DNA sequence: GCAGACACTACGAGTACATA
DNA sequence: TTTTTATGTACTCGTAGTGTCTGC
């Protein structure tokens, strides 16, 4: 930082006109910002009874379809485009699912399971392991903690654990305390 | 009698080595012993549907009776693309051993599997001479008819009066010289025979049952079962993406423990209910919704304590 | 028959043109561009003593590379292309000249429009120039009864204004108007002098490039102008 | 013999793939249809479909190329895709055919759906390549080839044979096992059990000769043999008996027992309740297995889906 | 002749594609908003759209180039990704037409979803091009054609003529296959299967002729070779006279007879009951053929399946 | 002779589509 | 007060890593 007046150019200015596209890169990354999805204006359209906005805009059968499964009260007209939806208009879809779930209300919260993902390492290896699928994966850590404590299956399965085995169990840096937990406490 | 000496599972460490170590009915032994005489075995599909019959060990055994070069793949794993690469790398390569290359496919029933294979109507024939493939079902139906068609088609167990009484001498007469091999004990051998009787077709459960006795050295449905007692929604409308996966085998877990703890009138409406939610499977466009769909279906009606 | 590493030179420059090529038994070797932009014709050294079709016309000159000078090209008795080399022999496809763009016959000018010429070396500062420049779009017109090209860049002034680049060809000795407009992109013809006579009427027009070696005759563009 | 054999094979339904067109075994009119083909020399685009497998289409297909002495390529439909048509199939069909032969793509079970959008490059593409060029496509199931594709090609659909072909039909297969069997060393000592074979199975010709395969355990079709196969069972009385006294455990249990073939139970089923049950209670058993015969195929389990039929019967079948 | 022979071609579908814009068989107005445009001289932006094909848009888009003299370039959609219009298609658009013609750039079945962004590079192509050069779409399917395209052009649609022309196209059709068999070799000994095969499958005009060619396998139509392309094999005496009489071991004896084809049958069957049953029983016999059509192929066992329908029409089922 | 520069390849990310 | 199912296929974009052709 020589010259000392040099009337500070913006972050972008720089970048380019220097032309280090790398610079530029960062640059335009900072724009990402991405999320969208109005799916719940189509969705609490369908259940507050409203003004459309549709076939202008991208809409999902299974965003929708799922969004209202959230509800007992929908299942039955949620079933209906489920044996039913292949083959109708994205917009059909739309038109029988509000002229089929009667009230309206929605807060958000949708369910998950519980993952112990400890546990579901376990479950995978033995299933990569075996070459048996999940069910059956199951029996397994059962007769190996109860029976033979399963350290060693651990022991001698950790050796794959290969970190692309990783990408399919977790998806972040707890991935990656996994990587350490099955190296260690066999 | 066979031990895989690296092995930390009793189930896989004495799966039967021959044709003849396994114990079977009748036509069964015999149209093995059949198949293996003349040396290079055909397209086979074996299914038993009563599980732990010997399904998945009579193909790895049937293999090994040729000395076939015998890849092991199992069906959950067969992509579509696992087929064009791996097993089409396999079944086109000669081999310096001359022998018989074959693929055997363990419970190809499943479901993404659909398109796998139908690209095999037209592989299985590619490749005739080279290798042939075994593949193991639970449900047939759950295999297309143009593989039905290109496969000998075997199906398993429903011994006779007399296959059974043999059958169950050899189980006990194998279990013992098992526990001989892993160093535990025998008290009785009425507790021996009471295992073969109690879990009989199902000889896989039986050894099972025994790795479990096992920490001394001598002689998963409830999940779902709770949430439809306890009549809630938000677990069991989260338990459905769980076992979207297979759904048929789920089906069939669920009819076989809610039979039991659920009331005699509410019995004959369960099977309305899964009967007909079985039915429309495979129309449903989402399968974990319809799924769901069943759950409620279950939670209102069924009644029980 | 034999090919010289002169006319191997010829048709790597004749792939720029039609990805593969018709040639007929002769001394004389045409091509035109699929979409008719370019059509070029020559004369050979080397002797033409088959028909055959060839879909790659790029990749064979480029197999045709790896054998010596001396390499005997057959009719293949099964009907493709035999190359023999000294110590070997190699086997190269014919498709049927159906699916490889051939002219009909080869395409006389007529009586020329204006004519002018230009030098090998002249030709070169424009080819050369245009990447660093960026000019893809050129006039020939005239300056001072003195016929002049003009590099411009379509994409910067699309109405062909600020001129980025200009080389005087020779005088201009009868009497109309023109512009003249090629792209950049039909400018496929190989390096050194060329005649040049340009042809008009009205939406008509056509510019040849008559050259020692083969001859080249390129499409104008349509907000070309002119009086003839 | 009069018979191919391709020697090179063990698996002998495969052994015995008919080498041209006169020795397959086909309806009437597609026979002469296809003689028909062979002789102008030149062979259309043709789409051959089953939906029943082992009928003959994938045979039929190559028998073809072979009576016109094509200059053949033979595809695995799901192998397909677009970039393969873009490549390989269209070096091939833009290649002059030297020789002077008939250019034929093979494309064998293109039905998959995931081909569509490579059988929509193919449009355009058929109409181009047309002089040099046809193409020969094997299907389970049209409705998986788009329409445009089905107006490009001459459809003959295998399997329907009328009343008198399939007679017809029958015979010459009956006589096409015998000569297999001279060759492989089998002996006939019944020919009733060859006749059997044949009708038992009928549309499908593969597994009738991988049936033939299994039955010849001991090196002879004797009247024994004949039992097994025209056996089936008859014995439904287990479950007659279990329905009659309207229990589950039983019947419960007798259910996965009839999973292996469904349509088959379901037969004898209407068949012996017809007469064990009162006639209002006729009405409803129709019903009651009509249903759940339409839906089989789309019940995921089978084994439970036929648990439910026993249920829905024990209930609403009343009858001494 | 009056008829245009390609005779570089056996596929006889393809060797007599109509030359001109006079040749094709086409609905009055649209002839007529053909014949206009190849009278203005140049050729503004079409699209020709089916969906049932070989109703002739891309035969069409071949004439009217022909007829206006273009400088033409034909491409197939599904090869006309985004860089091809960049370079080729642009090119030649931006090339004076030196002797003064129309470009013309047919691209043909471009109605893939997958080349929804070259269209849409396209966009502004069309504008920045209009002067010189224009572009004729085929497809078989509109909505694969992005909305700002079909502003674009103008949107011809092809095989929905009026009650009116469709009469006057067959007889059209009637005589041009009349004069292709003069032309072939074929002779017609009965005209009415000339007629039968033109209303047969109509909208498409391909397999009309394809269909000409696998029926003329002896070469004569006779009035025999009606029977086929009209098929009927039937006699349903048996069933229809077993289904008044309401019993079932004749009925249930019927069922594995007709479980050949199944989709013929059922057709047979709702087209003669029809005529034998009362009014409020035409409607029931829809509701029960229909759902039993519906649920076939579903079905594990066709000839049960087929059973199933016979009791459900017997008992509902009422006439004298 | 190398190093520099141009061109062509391939993989990863994004996107969209259809059938189950 | 919300928020992403499975399996296969296709087109386009961007960049980085590979090549060959060229210039002291
Ligand atoms: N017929 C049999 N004889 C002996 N052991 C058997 C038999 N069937 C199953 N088992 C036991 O089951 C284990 C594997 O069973 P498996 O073949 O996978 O059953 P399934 O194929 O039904 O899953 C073997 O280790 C074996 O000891
Ligand atoms: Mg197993
Ligand atoms: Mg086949
Ligand atoms: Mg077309």
């Amino acid at each position: 930082s020589l010259f000392k007046d040099d009337i500070q150019l913006n972050e972008h200015q720089v970048a380019w006109y220097s032309k280090d596209w790398t610079a530029v890169q960062s640059a335009a990354d900072s724009f990402k910002e991405k999320a969208e999805n109005e799916f719940f204006e189509i969705i609490g359209a369908i259940n507050n009874k409203t003004k459309c906005s549709i076939a202008q805009k991208d809409y999902s059968k299974f965003m929708v379809e799922n969004a209202l499964s959230q509800f007992p009260e929908c299942m039955p007209a949620v079933y209906a485009m489920n044996l039913i939806g292949s083959g109708l208009s994205d917009e059909a879809h739309f038109n029988y699912l509000m002229a089929a779930v009667p009230r309206g209300k929605r807060y958000g919260k949708w369910a998950k399971l519980v993952e112990d993902s400890t546990e579901v390492l376990i479950i995978k290896l033995l299933a990569k392991r075996y070459q048996v699928n999940t069910n059956d994966a199951i029996n397994y850590k059962s007769i190996l903690t109860k029976n033979g404590k399963l350290p060693l299956v651990l022991k001698e399965l950790k050796g794959l654990v290969t970190d692309d085995f990783l990408k399919e169990v977790t998806k972040n840096v707890k991935e990656q305390k996994q990587l350490k937990k099955l190296a260690l406490e066999w | 009698i066979t031990v895989n000496e690296k092995e930390h599972i009793l189930e896989q460490k004495y799966r039967p080595s021959t044709i003849d170590e396994c114990i079977l009915p009748a036509f069964d032994k015999e149209t093995f012993k059949s198949i293996t005489s003349k040396g290079k075995i055909p397209h086979i599909i074996l299914h038993s549907p009563s599980p732990g019959t010997g399904k998945t060990t009579v193909a790895k055994a049937l293999c090994h009776d040729v000395n076939a070069d015998m890849m092991f793949v199992n069906g959950s794993d067969c992509k579509i693309d696992f087929v064009r690469g791996p097993l089409t790398n396999f079944a086109s390569a000669a081999s310096f051993d001359g022998r018989q290359k074959v693929i055997v496919i363990d419970e190809f029933d499943r479901s993404g599997l659909a398109e796998s294979q139908r690209h095999l109507r037209s592989f299985m024939e590619a490749y005739s001479s080279n290798c042939s493939i075994i593949i193991t079902a639970n449900n047939i139906d759950g295999i297309i008819k143009p593989l039905q068609s290109r496969c000998r088609v075997i199906t398993f167990g429903q011994p006779t009066d007399e296959d059974k009484i043999e059958m169950m001498k050899q189980m006990i007469r194998r279990l013992t010289e098992i526990c001989k091999h892993e160093g535990i004990a025998i008290a009785d051998m009425k507790v021996v025979a009471a295992l073969v009787k109690k879990n009989f077709p199902d000889f896989r459960k039986t050894i099972g049952e025994l790795d479990s006795y096992s920490s001394k050295g001598v002689l998963a449905i409830d999940d779902v079962l709770e949430s439809l007692k306890n009549k809630d929604v938000k677990q069991l409308r989260a338990l459905a993406p769980k076992y979207a996966a297979d759904y048929s085998w789920f089906v069939g877990k669920l009819a076989e423990e809610i039979y039991s703890r659920v009331t005699p009138q509410s019995i004959i409406r369960m099977y309305e209910i899964v009967g007909e939610n079985n039915q429309y499977h495979g129309i449903a466009a989402n399968t974990e919704l319809h799924l769901a769909y069943l759950f409620i279906q279950l939670a209102c009606e069924m009644q029980w304590k | 028959m034999k090919l010289s590493k002169d006319t191997t030179a010829l048709l790597k420059n004749f792939a720029t043109i039609n990805s593969g090529i018709m040639l007929k038994s002769g001394q004389f070797i045409m091509t035109r561009a699929v979409n008719g932009t370019t059509y070029a014709e020559a004369n050979i050294s080397d002797v033409i003593d088959f028909d055959v079709a060839i879909y790659d016309l790029n990749g064979f000159l480029g197999i045709l590379s790896l054998v010596n000078d001396d390499a005997e090209i057959s009719q293949s008795e099964d009907g493709n292309i035999k190359i023999a080399d000294a110590r070997s022999t190699i086997f190269w496809p014919a498709a049927d000249p159906s699916t490889v763009v051939a002219p009909n016959k080869p395409i006389p000018f007529p009586v020329a429009s204006a004519v002018t010429e230009i030098k090998a070396e002249d030709l070169q500062q424009l080819l050369r120039v245009s990447r660093g420049l960026q000019i893809d779009t050129i006039a020939i017109t005239v300056k001072e009864g003195k016929i002049v090209i003009n590099g411009f860049n379509k994409v910067e002034d699309s109405a062909l204004t600020r001129v980025k680049y200009s080389l005087t060809l020779g005088d201009y000795d009868g009497e109309n108007t023109f512009n003249f407009i090629i792209n950049m992109a039909n400018m496929k013809m190989q390096p050194g002098n060329y005649k040049l006579l340009l042809w008009a009427k009205g939406k008509q027009g056509a510019a040849k490039f008559e050259g020692e070696h083969a001859n080249y005759v390129v499409a104008l563009e349509a907000d070309s102008t002119h009086d003839f």
